[PDB]
């Protein structure tokens, strides 16, 4: 239902960077711009697979 | 085509069924398998309209029959799975090949040959080749032959409404189509406790009467097949049901009230005297319980793609936990109501489902003893979920497998749904897209199950396009001897789990291995200790401006 899925997205780009020295910050930018990607894909009126 | 005959003999089909069933006839003083079929037929077929009607478990009485008769019995009961489209006589012929050709098994053998659903366009030649033409015939190998004194059985399920017409056919149906022109019990399952302790309490629960004296004297009490189905179909809900639903019912039934008797919650109300009129909450909380779990219900995909419900569903929940001798209640809560009642609600919305279950001094009763009703798993931490979890689940001194892993209340729903799911008996089947979590989720219940102990618990099978049926009996086959591995050295449960299993031809052979407990004819151990988990992908159609 997409209330849980950025908590998803930011858990797997949090678990899967290994961003120990990246950003402390950024990973939230990547998180949401992956979030209004999936968002994007909702809202339209078919998906790829 | 200057050697025409236009004339088209033909016969009527009395005198096709009459000629087969005299020419079927094996005589006296032969000592064969047919003694226990309809008078020395030797050839039955046994077909029905829907599935889960009963045609294994007749074949399996007719086996037994025969057992009971005729000392000594020792006798085999061959079982040929045939589970692909453009159907092979080679298969067959190579699964009857080691069989009688060693002249010791000259001894009476009911044969039993299974064609599934997916076996669209090879039927009638194979019946006409085993049943009437008595052959299967290698090019460059071996010929078969049939035998009069070999019973043989076919399946079908249901062109083919005329052809299945000719041999000696036994029809069966489903328990609303016996009950109006016809017992319908399997006698030796009625004499089992499974549906004999249900009925105990259902007999007890449909004209009113008090649950304080003790049940269970370990024997079977007075009652028939026909008042008992009737209860069945009474207390079930759904209007057509067949006879798996009715089944997974009374022994879903069965774990509960075995779950209820196994606390001291009877104990408990003998020595306060004031807690009684909980068993008729209980056994009416199980019915809603039950009806959550085991009742359902394009013009192609219909069957198919029409869900009836989904997970934005209340499923109200309850267990009893085994050790310890308290409950609990997840998904659903408890407010007042005016006519001096309680009623049940789902969070999030105002539904005033199921009224007037049960009075006051019950709450007075269990807010005196202190179990955990009517708290919403919005606002616990991570320790005090996990601990509902251990006390739910039986787990005793839990540890926490992986803090990554979010924790939901449907992500708990699902958990225990799935956990009662393979512990009470029912087949457990997904249905889920490719974007749910559910791989994660099985590995999050055996990592939890497992709690410390580095064997393997969770074995992944994947079944892709390509996947031959015989991959699948040999991990099926690899996963018993690992499950044997495991209870016996840790005394652990394994999982084993199919991903996407809806893609092959081999969907059958998936049904095989876990609705009914058998694989390539050989019956899987119930003691062993293994749950087999399936899942599909969900049936849909694509939008029509992405076919333009
Ligand atoms: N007459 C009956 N009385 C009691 N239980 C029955 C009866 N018929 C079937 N069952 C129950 O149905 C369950 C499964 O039925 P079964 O395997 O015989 O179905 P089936 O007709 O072979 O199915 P399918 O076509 O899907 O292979 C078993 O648990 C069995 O006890
Ligand atoms: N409780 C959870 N917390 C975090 N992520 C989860 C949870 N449940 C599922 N997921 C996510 O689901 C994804 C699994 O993708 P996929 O392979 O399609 O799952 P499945 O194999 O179950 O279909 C993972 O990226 C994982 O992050
Ligand atoms: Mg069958």
């Amino acid at each position: 239902n997409d209330s849980a899925e950025k908590l998803y997205i930011q858990q797997i780009v949090q678990r899967l960077v290994d961003s120990v020295s990246v950003n402390p910050s950024e990973t939230c930018v990547i998180a949401d711009v992956l979030s209004a990607s999936q968002m994007f894909m909702r809202k339209r009126e078919n998906e790829c697979g | 085509s200057q050697y025409k005959v236009p004339l088209v003999p033909q016969a009527p089909l009395p005198n096709i069924q009459a000629y087969l069933q005299s020419h079927y006839q094996v005589p006296k003083r032969l000592l064969s398998a047919a003694t226990v079929f309809r008078d020395g037929l030797c050839v039955g077929i046994v077909t029905s309209e829907r599935a889960g009607v009963g045609k294994s478990l007749y074949v399996n009485t007719l086996h037994t029959k025969l057992k009971a008769k005729l000392r000594d019995e020792t006798v085999p009961l061959k079982i040929i799975r045939l589970t692909e489209p453009h159907l092979d006589e080679n298969q067959v012929l190579s699964a009857l090949l080691p069989f009688l050709k060693e002249k010791y098994q000259k001894m009476p053998v009911i044969f039993h040959i299974d064609i599934s659903t997916s076996v669209q366009t090879g039927i009638p030649i194979f019946l006409f080749k085993l049943l009437i033409l008595q052959y299967l015939m290698d090019i460059n190998g071996k010929i078969w032959r049939r035998s009069p004194g070999h019973l043989y059985l076919v399946e079908i399920p249901q062109p083919l409404f005329k052809f299945l017409d000719l041999f000696p056919k036994v029809t069966c149906r489903p328990p609303k189509e016996v009950i109006d022109m016809e017992p319908a019990m399997d006698p030796v399952e009625f004499c089992s406790e499974a549906f004999q302790r249900p009925y105990q309490y259902l007999k007890r629960f449909h004209q009113q009467q008090n649950l304080d004296t003790f049940q269970y004297e370990k024997g079977s009490v007075e009652g028939s097949p026909e008042e008992c189905l009737q209860h069945f179909l009474i207390y079930c809900g759904l209007i057509n049901p067949s006879w798996s639903e009715l089944r997974n019912f009374a022994w879903f039934l069965n774990c509960q009230l075995k779950d209820c008797e196994a606390s001291i919650f009877c104990k408990s109300a003998f020595t306060g005297d004031t807690l009684r009129g909980f068993k008729n909450f209980v056994v009416t909380f199980m019915i809603l319980m039950a009806r959550d779990f085991a009742t359902p219900t394009e013009e192609d995909l219909a069957p198919f793609s029409l869900r009836k419900r989904w997970e934005s569903e209340p499923h109200p929940y309850v267990f009893f936990n085994g050790d310890h001798m308290t409950m609990t209640f997840i998904g659903f809560h408890l407010e007042t109501n005016n006519n001096g009642y309680v009623d049940a609600i789902n969070p999030s919305n105002g539904k005033v489902i199921k009224k007037d279950v049960m009075t006051k001094e019950l709450f007075d009763g269990l807010r005196l003893q202190r179990v955990p009703f009517n708290i919403d798993f919005d606002n616990l931490p991570r320790y005090e979920k996990l601990e509902r979890l251990c006390l739910a689940l039986g787990i005793e001194w839990p540890i926490d497998p992986d803090e990554t892993y979010e924790l939901t209340t449907d992500n708990m729903l699902k958990i225990l749904a799935i956990e009662m799911r393979f512990r009470c008996g029912i087949p457990v089947i997904i249905m889920g897209e490719t974007g749910c979590g559910k791989t994660r989720l099985i590995k999050f219940l055996s990592d939890l199950k497992r709690g410390s102990v580095e064997a393997e618990t969770m074995k992944l099978v994947k079944v892709h396009g390509g996947t031959t049926p015989s991959m699948i009996y040999s991990k099926v086959k690899e996963a018993e001897r690992t499950a044997f591995s495991n209870k016996a050295q840790h005394k652990l449960d394994t999982i084993l789990f199919f991903d996407e299993a809806n893609t092959t031809e081999a969907v059958s052979c998936i049904k095989e291995i876990l609705c009914d407990r058998t694989v390539d004819g050989e019956h899987l151990h119930e003691d062993s200790g293994l749950h087999i988990i399936a899942a599909c992908n969900p049936y849909r159609k694509h939008s029509q401006e992405m076919i333009l």
